[PDB]
RNA sequence: UUGGCACCUCGAUGUCGGCUCAUCGCAUCCUGGGGCUGUAGUCGGUCCCAAGGGUUGGGCUGUUCGCCCAUUAAAGCGGUACGCGAGCUGGGUUCAGAACGUCGUGAGACAGUUCGGUCCCUAUCCGUCGUGGGCGUAGGAAAUUUGAGAGGAGCUGUCCUUAGUACGAGAGGACCGGGAUGGACAUACCUCUGGUGUACCAGUUGUCGUGCCAACGGCAUAGCUGGGUAGCUAUGUGUGGACGGGAUAAGUGCUGAAAGCAUCUAAGCAUGAAGCCCCCCUCAAGAUGAGAUUUCCCAACUUCGGUUAUAAGAUCCCUCAAAGAUGAUGAGGUUAAUAGGUUCGAGGUGGAAGCAUGGUGACAUGUGGAGCUGACGAAUACUAAUCGAUCGAAGACUUAAU
C-alpha cells in the first residue's frame, strides 16, 4: 500500500459514491461552482484523458472543445464539489494518456464506442 | 599551477602523516587458531568459513 | 539499484552471462558487486522455475544464453532445461535466498575483492 | 507564463488577429503574465479595415493560456492556445464581440464586460 | 506555548471547509515522554527535555543505537519511563504545566492552532556555486568556457585576498531549518498523528520538532 | 575626467566593452524621519539626518556615454590595476593578406574607413568554501545544552474603509488609523501541475540469430515512438521579512538660568529615523576564559611514587541509507527485519503467453482491469551481517569553608 498511516489518516476524504470510469469516455461533470454572488452548478461534457494518483490524490483530466478552442480542465476526483459525474459513452483506446488528441481536432479526434 | 617555492623535508614530512597503510582486518582462525585470516572472509589455508571447507 | 563500470547493455550482458554460466557450473569466482548483483537476476530466474509455467520459460529465455551442457550421463542438454528440471527441484521448499556469497579476499592485479557465489 | 516576444492571438473583433507582448505590468522586474493580467502589445497582424491597426501599441488581457490556473480546489484549467482581448481605461474592451472561451478569474479581475460577451465562461 | 517532537512520514492532500484543497504533511507523535525539568536553580534556565521513540534496553554486547545504553537507561529511570532515541528541549513552554514521566499527547495542540516546525533538511552533497546559491550559468554557446563555474573571486592586487563570506562549491546538506507560521489542520489519537498544512523540512523517518509561534 | 612630472615595473605589471561574482564610500535615486516655503488640498521646490534593503527589460551601435520604445517606488553617482581574461568571451583597437579616399617620384603612410584573422598552464604558499584525524579542556564515557561571539534577513506597490470627509469657487482631493492582496527576493519541499526518469510498461521498422510457425533475443543515438514509479527538481506547492522594546540622529519641546527679560541646555527632564543594540533564523565552549546539567563505570599488584589490562563507552570488521568525493553522520549486526530474495500491495503500463471462436487474410473477440512492474509500504530469517580483534579510568599540588 501506501503507507498504513496515510491511508487510515485520509480515508475520510474518500468517495464511494462515484463510478468506474477510463480514459477514453465521454462523461460530464457536474461542478458545484461558487460564482460571487450564489453557487450555481454547471456541467463540462468532455472525454477523459487521464487518470493518475492514488488515495485522496486522485485525479482525472477531461478535454471539450467550445469553439474551436481546445479546454482542459483537470480535478481531483474526491472534490465535495462534483456534486455528481455522467457517464455516456465508454470509448475504445489502447493508452491511458490521450495526449495525441491535443494535436488533433474535428474527425481525427473521434473515439470509436465499444 | 606551477610552485614558487620547493617543499621543505619539513613540509614534505607533515604531508606524509595520514598517508599511511592500517593494520588490516585482521583476526585468527579457529580451525587452526594461528594462520590469522581476514574477518568475514574464508581462509585461504584452512578453506574455512565457519567451520565449513570450501 | 548499480552500475558496474559498463554501461546498460554491456551491464546487461555481463549478468546474463554471470546467470547462466552460475547455472551451469554451481559455484564462480568473481568479484563482490556482480555478485551481489547477479544474485538477484538468479534468484528470480529459480522463481521462474519453480512457477514452471510456459510463460515462464519463456520469460526467462529472455534473460538466459542458449549454452550446451554435457551431462555426467554424457548427455546433451540447455541451461533452461538444467534450470527448469533441476535446480527448481531442488529448490521447492525454499522461499528464497537460493543463493549465497563467501568473500574470498583481495585480488592481486587490481586489489579486487574476489567472491565465490553458490546456489546453496 | 507570458513574457516578452510572445505572440498571441486575439478574442475580439477589433481588428488585431496577433498581437506581440512588450512588457508585463504590475510591478517591477515581472517576468512572466497568467490570466487575468494585463500587459502592453503591439499588433503584427490586423484584419483588413479594423479598427486597431498595424504597428499601434495599446494594452490588452490576458484571456485564456497553455501554462493554465491553478484553483482553490486543485482544479486546473488550461487551453489550446495563448489568447487576448484589447482594452482602455474602465477595465473593458473597445471591440464588441469576444471568441471563443474566457475563464471565471477575469470577473475578480473586474473585466465584467468581457465576461457578459464572453460566450462561454469556464 | 507547547512543544511535541515527531517524525515525517509524507505529505497528502485534504479539503477544507469550502472545498479548498489543502496541501497537509503527516507527522507522528507517539511515545513522547517529558525525563528531566531543567530549572534556573540549578541549570540557570528553564526548560523540558521530551523523549521520542521508545527503544529497546540494555544489551551485554549491544553494537547500535537500538540497544539503550546504560547511561541513558539510568537517564530515563531517574524519571520512570524507557529509555528514548532522540531527545530535545523547549524552552518556550511553561514549567509547572509538566512533570516528570508525563506522557505528551497530540491532543494538546488543536485544529487552527498555529506552529512553526524545525527540522533537519534534507542531505544535498557537495554541489556546486549555482545548486547551491542560485547564481547563474554562463554561456553554453557562444564560444564559451565558463558555464558552471562560480564566477570572481575577489577584486585584485587591492584586496589580495578573498573575503570570508564568498560563495564556494561545497556541502549543501543538512542545515537546520525553522518553518514558522504554519497551521494545524486535524489530529488523530488512535493513530496518534498531527497533520501539518505545508512543506515541513527533512526527508522521512526523519525527526521534527513542533512547537508554538513565538511570532503573533 | 582632460593633462602635467616621469618615481616602481621593458631577463613582460595583458590592454576598451560585455559576462559571472560581488565589495566599499555617500556628495541619498526610491522608501524612512524633519525644518523653511512665493506649503490651500493632491502634487511639489529647497535644505538637514539617514548607506538597512532595493535600484528594470529591450531597439541602435564593438561600443562606454547617449537617443528611443515600454515600465518602475526608483530605474542613483563613484571607487575597488577606468574591480575581476592562472574566472569566460574577443566584437573592437594593435602583427603579417587585401581594397577605397588622400599623401608620396617611390618604397610605403594615415587617432581615415573597410572584409578576414591561433586568448598556453595538472594550483606549492597565503586566501576562501566545505570536510575529517591528533591532542587538549586534571578520572574515562554517553546525551541534552546556556551563549563570549559570528553570520543572515532587512525591499515595496495597488486596492477597500475611515470619506468623496478635512481643504478648496470648483475641478479635484490628504495625513493619521485599520484591513486586504500582489511584484521582486530568500528558504524548505514534491501531495498537486509539469520535467527527467538508460535494469519500468507497451507499440513499431530493418537485419541477424534461438533448427521452422508462434514467441523471444542482439545491433541500429536508450534503434525510434507513446506513457511513466522512486528520487532529483521548478515553471509548481507552503512560509518569511510580523508585532514591538531601549538608547540616539536632524529636529521638536517642558522647566531654567549664565544675562532680573528672552532663552530646547549650561545642571535636569521628555520625545524623536526604514538607521544602532535587541526581538526573528542558523553556526557556536579550541570561548586554551576550553562552561553547565543529567546519567553511567569505579580493582589487582605495588620499588612507594607507579603500573596493569579491564568496566562503562567506542571502534575494527560486515549488511545498508534518510547520509555521502573519502573519512565522517545515521539505520543494523543472529537476544537480528540492515539489505537481497519470497508472498502481498500502492503507483505505472494497458489487456500477456497459450487455447478457442468469427474471418481467405491482415486482424477481432472471450478466457481476463490480463500479465508485467527498478527504486515506495508491510509481513517473512530463505542468503549474507560468523568466530573474533583493538583502544579505552583508578582521578597532581596548594589555599580556604566543611
Ligand atoms: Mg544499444
Ligand atoms: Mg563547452
Ligand atoms: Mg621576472
Ligand atoms: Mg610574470
Ligand atoms: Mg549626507
Ligand atoms: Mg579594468
Ligand atoms: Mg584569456
Ligand atoms: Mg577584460
Ligand atoms: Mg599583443
Ligand atoms: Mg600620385
Ligand atoms: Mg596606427
Ligand atoms: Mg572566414
Ligand atoms: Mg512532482
Ligand atoms: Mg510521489
Ligand atoms: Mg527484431
Ligand atoms: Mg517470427
Ligand atoms: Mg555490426
Ligand atoms: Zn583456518
Amino acid at each position: 500500500t501506501n503507507h498504513k498511516l496515510i491511508e487510515a489518516v485520509t480515508k475520510s476524504q474518500l468517495r464511494t459514491d462515484l463510478p468506474s470510469f477510463r480514459p477514453g469516455d465521454t462523461l460530464r461533470v457536474h461542478v458545484r461552482i461558487i460564482e460571487g454572488t450564489r453557487e450555481r452548478i454547471q456541467v463540462f461534457e468532455g472525454v477523459v484523458i487521464k487518470r493518475r494518483g492514488g488515495g485522496v490524490s486522485e485525479t482525472f483530466t477531461v478535454r471539450k472543445i467550445s469553439s474551436g478552442v481546445g479546454v482542459e480542465r483537470t480535478f481531483p476526483l474526491h472534490t465535495p464539489k462534483i456534486e455528481k459525474i455522467e457517464v455516456k459513452r465508454r470509448g475504445k483506446v489502447r493508452r491511458a494518456k490521450l495526449y495525441y488528441l491535443r494535436s488533433l481536432r474535428g474527425k481525427a479526434a473521434r473515439i470509436q464506442e465499444i | 599551477a606551477v610552485p614558487k617555492r620547493r617543499t621543505s623535508k619539513t613540509r614534505k614530512n607533515k604531508r606524509r602523516t595520514h598517508f599511511k597503510i592500517s593494520v588490516p582486518g585482521m583476526t585468527e582462525c579457529p580451525n587452526c587458531g594461528r594462520e590469522y585470516k581476514l574477518s568475514h572472509r574464508v581462509c585461504k589455508n584452512c578453506g574455512s568459513y565457519n567451520g565449513e571447507e570450501v | 539499484y548499480r552500475k558496474l563500470g559498463r554501461t546498460s547493455d554491456q551491464r546487461k550482458a555481463m549478468l546474463r552471462d554471470l546467470a547462466t554460466s552460475l547455472i551451469i557450473s554451481e559455484r564462480i569466482e568473481t568479484t563482490e558487486a556482480r555478485a551481489k548483483e547477479v544474485r538477484s537476476v538468479v534468484e528470480k530466474l529459480i522463481t521462474l522455475g519453480k512457477k514452471g509455467d510456459l510463460a515462464s520459460r519463456r520469460n526467462a529465455a529472455k534473460t538466459l544464453r542458449n549454452v550446451e551442457i554435457l551431462n555426467e550421463d554424457e548427455t546433451t542438454q540447455t541451461a533452461l532445461q538444467k534450470l527448469f528440471g533441476e535446480i527448481a527441484e531442488r529448490y521447492t521448499e525454499r522461499q528464497g535466498g537460493y543463493t549465497r556469497i563467501l568473500k574470498q579476499g583481495p585480488r592481486r592485479g587490481d586489489g579486487a575483492e574476489s567472491v565465490i557465489i553458490e546456489l546453496v | 507564463m507570458i513574457q516578452q516576444e510572445t505572440r498571441l492571438k486575439v478574442a475580439d473583433n477589433s481588428g488585431a488577429r496577433e498581437v506581440l507582448t512588450i512588457k508585463v505590468l504590475g510591478g517591477s522586474g515581472r517576468k512572466t503574465a497568467n490570466i487575468g493580467d494585463v500587459i502592453v502589445c503591439t499588433v503584427k497582424n490586423a484584419t483588413p479595415g479594423g479598427v486597431v491597426k498595424k504597428g499601434d501599441v495599446v494594452k490588452a488581457v490576458i484571456v485564456r493560456t497553455k501554462s493554465g490556473v491553478r484553483r482553490n480546489d486543485g482544479s486546473y484549467i488550461k487551453f489550446d492556445e495563448n489568447a487576448c482581448v484589447i482594452i482602455r481605461d474602465d477595465k473593458g474592451p473597445r471591440g464588441t464581440r469576444i471568441f471563443g472561451p474566457v475563464a471565471r478569474e477575469l470577473r475578480e479581475g473586474n473585466f465584467m464586460k468581457i465576461v457578459s460577451l464572453a460566450p462561454e465562461v469556464l | 506555548t507547547k512543544g511535541i517532537l515527531g517524525r515525517k512520514i509524507g505529505m497528502t492532500q485534504v479539503f477544507g471547509e469550502n472545498g479548498e484543497l489543502i496541501p497537509v504533511t503527516v507527522v507522528e507523535a507517539k511515545e513522547n515522554v517529558v525525563l528531566q525539568k531543567k530549572t534556573v536553580e540549578v541549570d540557570g534556565y528553564n526548560a523540558i527535555q521530551v523523549g521520542f521513540e521508545d527503544k529497546k534496553a540494555y544489551k551485554k554486547d549491544a553494537k547500535s543505537n537500538k540497544y539503550a545504553n546504560k547511561p541513558a537507561e539510568g537517564h530515563a529511570k531517574k524519571a520512570d519511563a524507557a529509555p528514548k532515541r532522540f531527545i530535545r528541549e523547549f524552552r518556550n513552554v511553561d514549567v509547572d504545566a509538566y512533570e516528570v514521566g508525563q506522557e505528551v499527547s497530540v491532543d494538546t495542540f488543536v485544529a487552527g492552532d498555529v506552529i512553526d516546525v524545525t527540522g533537519v533538511s534534507k542531505g544535498k552533497g557537495f554541489q556546486g556555486a549555482i545548486k547551491r546559491h542560485g547564481q547563474s550559468r554562463g554561456p553554453m554557446s557562444h564560444g564559451s568556457h565558463f558555464h558552471r563555474a562560480p564566477g570572481s573571486v575577489g577584486m585584485a592586487s587591492d584586496a589580495s585576498r578573498v573575503f570570508k563570506g564568498q560563495k564556494m562549491p561545497g556541502r549543501m546538506g543538512g542545515n537546520t531549518v525553522t518553518v514558522q507560521n504554519l497551521e494545524v489542520v486535524q489530529v488523530d489519537t488512535e493513530n496518534k498523528v498531527i497533520l501539518v498544512k505545508g512543506n515541513v523540512p527533512g526527508p522521512k523517518k526523519g525527526l521534527v520538532e513542533i512547537r508554538t509561534s513565538i511570532k503573533k
